[PDB]
RNA sequence: GGCUGACUGGGCCCUUGAACGCAAGGGGCCCAGGCGGGAAACCGGGGCCUAGAGAACGCUCGUGCCCCCACCAGUGGGGGCC
RNA sequence: UCGUUGCGGGUCCGCUUACCCGCCGCAAGGCGGGGACAGCGGCAGGCGGGCUGUUCGGCUGGGGCGGCACA
RNA sequence: CUCGGCUUAGUUUUGCCGGGGGAACGCGCCGGCCACUGGCCGGCAAGGCUAAGCACGUCCCGAGUCCGAUAGCGCACUAGUA
RNA sequence: GCGGGGAAAGGAAACAUCUUAGUACCCGCAGGAAGGGAAGCCAACAGGGACCCCCUGAGUAGGGGCGACCGAAAGGGGGAUA
């Protein structure tokens, strides 16, 4: 499905409607200093089987479409989901 | 004290001892596992009854952090109404020094370290406390007393 | 600064390169001697004296050579859960220094190990020197440090009598020189 | 009646300002100095002496002055001196084999941390509790039984 | 033809789950903020209605003049609530 | 790959004394070959049913195959 | 300090072992729950000993809402015997 | 009693991290007790003052397929005191 690159949206910070630029959400890089990553690396040390579960069978065909709407006036970002469907084409 | 006959006395001659003939008295399979187990599969209905829906929170999961207790004050507050009772008893035994024409009490020697505002103050009182709430200071001051904040 | 302070310089940064030249020759001989050898004098004299060595009759200094690295962990030959199957990297809770002291003690039965210290390393071996004392020797028995290992007995009648006398004499002295000041 | 030193209980942050007194290990050198004694003389009089303590409490000084006067006037009998009365050192056998040399003490953790926090101490402490079923080892899984029961009974 | 309500913060109810305990999901009625269409009434919190739906732990992003990190202050870093 | 690993000369050459291999000797030590390689220890990647622990779901006109009447 | 490993409540933070690297010196060094800086506070590792107060039961003494010869220790007896 | 080596069954309603458990057992070494013991301590600007053992702190902090489950220390009261 096609989606605009710019929309007029309510900005909670500006308390008004402003133009918003649209972009795809991209997950950030897992940082090694994250507490769960520190615990995992500890658990990975030493002997033993593989310590944690690792999913093998997957069932979803598509992911939820997540878009970042950036306010052009103040930079406030709203990340919203459009539901589970194939990747949108930002037009 | 009242004493009651043990159930084993009644159960002699009953074959099953209260466990029924069909689902008899078996091992840990009759409890659905050993210990506090099963709460996410077959005892999940017990979590849904007592816990938060959706997350089963108190049974499972994390919430918040704990402020370290070794660097946190353990408060022992006293209400204004309860304090008024206390000074009445203290005065009768003579433990109160009316230092300045008013009864003087200091909470720390009484074992408290905060003053709260529930109840009524019926006498003028000088209170030496590290911490006092807003209503405690007002109620004490409306009775002709005063709160004095000491430094820990 | 004692000469012992200067002797320690060969195990410090200033003297390491000269010492490391010397050991490259010395270790050739030590690799061909018996694994445990009694030596006339300690190799690190300043270190040995700090650890209780003195050249008395009945003090034995033994040099011990042993193979370094981790201990000989065995691969289990029956059923184990995977955590208990590893070999590489698993070491003993004993240091090689304690192992050296124990091996020395086997060669000198009846002697007590006082202390030990590291002397040298090579690619395969580690060298220690172990101080042992003979607790049956009259010279050893009366030594103030070695008596802690060899045993010491002082009758209670000796210390208590001496203490009671000292207390009695002190009270008489304090009557003159202190009682007026206390009451004044 | 030989006095006992009175010292202040350390005031923790958790206490919030509430303080109390306790019996100390011994009289401080400052307190002994005010009554004209050193550590040796005070110990010869049977007094407990604590040369580590820095505080000087007037109530301790006052108790010392009162009792010293009784002793120096023949009204009170000092107890036996607070110094060693026996010397009992046993011959040691197999120090190296029982981990009592410096190398053994290091591996046992006794150089870096306290005896109570060493791993062999933890192993022995918990083994005793389980053998006698003392305190928390009378019930295995006690914490989880309490946790689940609190949720059900406090819902 | 003009638009973005496929909106921000919340509450209540119906169904999933009959009378009768019990997830997630879905639907309905509203209050506040700020909009769109319309003369106005009114309607819009996706698709005329009944399907297209995912716990804990972990990670990631958004948000806040936001809270915490062990004697005190600072810098980097970490953690927390939504 | 880190250490063992040293010495001369302009990454290369050489050397032997480390170390390794064999012969002689009771031992001391000698002879020959190799040689800072190899071997050995730690760390890392690959191959690895040689060996260790386990999982191999449910419904079902018995089970199995199928199907999903499993959401 | 770093890497591997066992362990520990010790968690970016327990102890240790092994491989590699590796100080300073009292005008110094160490600790104060991630690292560093400043302040303040507390101390002086890497040497040795130490009574009392605490574990146990072959053995000795005492006791008993304990058992009473298929019980009570396997053994009340030419039982650790045949 | 001290040092070292060191499981599995079972539990987690499967099972591998984990637990069981530094247990069973093995190897070495002591005493009538052993081990510990005299601050490179703990605390928080107020002060404690070697150690071991008992009561408590406390199933608290904390560790943990944050699951099962595991689990302190300081402080306080005592025995005893060098
Ligand atoms: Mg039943
Ligand atoms: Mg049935
Ligand atoms: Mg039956
Ligand atoms: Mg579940
Ligand atoms: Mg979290
Ligand atoms: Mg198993
Ligand atoms: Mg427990
Ligand atoms: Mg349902
Ligand atoms: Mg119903
Ligand atoms: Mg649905
Ligand atoms: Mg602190
Ligand atoms: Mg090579
Ligand atoms: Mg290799
Ligand atoms: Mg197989
Ligand atoms: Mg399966
Ligand atoms: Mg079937
Ligand atoms: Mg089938
Ligand atoms: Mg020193
Ligand atoms: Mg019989
Ligand atoms: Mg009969
Ligand atoms: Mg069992
Ligand atoms: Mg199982
Ligand atoms: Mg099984
Ligand atoms: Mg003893
Ligand atoms: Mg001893
Ligand atoms: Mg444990
Ligand atoms: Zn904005």
């Amino acid at each position: 499905m096609k989606f605009p690159k710019s929309v007029n949206m309510y900005c909670p910070r500006c308390n008004t409607y402003t133009q918003h630029s649209v972009s795809n959400y991209h997950g950030g890089q897992r940082r090694s200093l994250a507490e769960g990553q520190r615990r995992y690396e500890r658990k990975l040390k030493g002997y033993g089987s593989t310590p944690k579960p690792k999913q093998k069978r997957f069932a979803k065909v598509n992911k939820k479409v997540t878009l970042v709407f950036t306010c052009t006036k103040c930079g406030y970002k709203i990340v919203k989901s459009l539901g589970r469907m194939k990747k949108v084409e930002l037009v | 004290v009242r004493r009651f006959k043990r159930a084993t006395k009644y159960r002699r001659g009953s074959r099953t001892h209260g466990w029924g003939r069909v689902g008899q008295h078996r091992k840990s399979g009759g409890s659905g596992g050993k210990g506090m187990v099963g709460f996410h599969k077959h005892k999940w209905s017990l979590v849904m009854k007592y816990g938060e829906s959706g997350t089963g929170w108190p049974f499972y999961g994390k919430h918040g952090f704990k402020q370290p207790e070794t660097i946190s004050v353990e408060w022992r507050p006293i209400n204004v109404g309860r304090l008024a009772e206390l000074v009445k008893e203290l005065r009768e035994r003579g433990e109160v020094r009316e230092e300045e024409g008013r009864l003087v009490v200091d909470l720390l020697k009484l074992g408290y370290n905060k003053l709260l505002g529930g109840g009524h103050m019926d006498v003028p009182l000088v209170v030496y406390t590290p911490v006092a709430s807003k209503a405690a200071v007002e109620k004490i001051a409306k009775a002709g007393g005063e709160v004095r904040i000491v430094s820990l | 600064p004692s000469a012992y302070q200067y002797m320690a310089m060969w195990y410090r940064k200033v003297g390491r390169e000269v010492h490391e030249r010397l050991m490259r020759s010395v270790l050739i001989k030590w690799r061909k001697e018996p694994a445990i050898v009694r030596v006339e004098r300690p190799f690190r004299l300043e270190r040995a004296r700090k650890l209780g060595y003195k050249p008395k009759q009945g003090v034995v200094v033994a040099r011990v050579r042993l193979i370094r690295g981790p201990f000989n962990r065995r691969r289990p030959d029956s059923g184990r859960r995977p955590k208990r199957m590893g070999v590489y990297g698993i070491t003993a809770w004993k240091s090689w220094r304690q192992v050296a002291e124990e091996r020395a003690a086997r060669k000198f039965p009846g002697l007590e190990v006082l202390n030990s210290y590291w002397v040298a390393d090579d690619g395969i071996y580690r060298y220690f020197e172990v101080i042992l004392i003979d607790c049956n020797q009259p010279t050893i028995q009366r030594d103030p440090l070695y008596s802690g290992i060899c045993g010491r007995e002082v009758p209670r009648r000796r210390l208590a009598r001496r203490l009671r006398e000292r207390q009695r004499k002190l009270i008489e002295h304090l009557k003159k020189t202190l009682l007026p000041k206390l009451k004044g | 009646m030989i006095p006992k030193p009175v010292v202040q209980v350390p005031r923790s942050i958790k206490s919030g300002g509430v303080t109390k007194w306790k019996e100390g290990r011994g009289f401080s050198l400052g307190e002994l100095k005010e009554v004209g004694l050193n550590a040796e003389q005070a110990r010869l009089l049977g007094l407990p002496v604590d040369t580590r303590r820095d505080s000087v409490w007037p109530q301790n000084v006052e108790a010392l002055r009162k009792w010293l006067i009784e002793v120096l006037e023949g009204k009170a009998t000092p107890p036996e001196p607070t110094l060693p009365k026996v010397v009992k050192v046993k011959r040691k056998r197999g120090r190296a084999f029982r981990g009592l040399t410096s190398a053994g003490r290091r591996s046992r953790g006794l150089i870096s941390t306290r005896f109570r926090e060493t791993h062999n101490y933890k192993f022995k402490k918990k083994a005793k509790e389980r053998r006698l079923k003392k305190r928390h080892e009378a019930t295995k899984g006690l914490g989880n039984v309490l946790r689940i029961s609190r949720i059900i009974n406090e819902s």
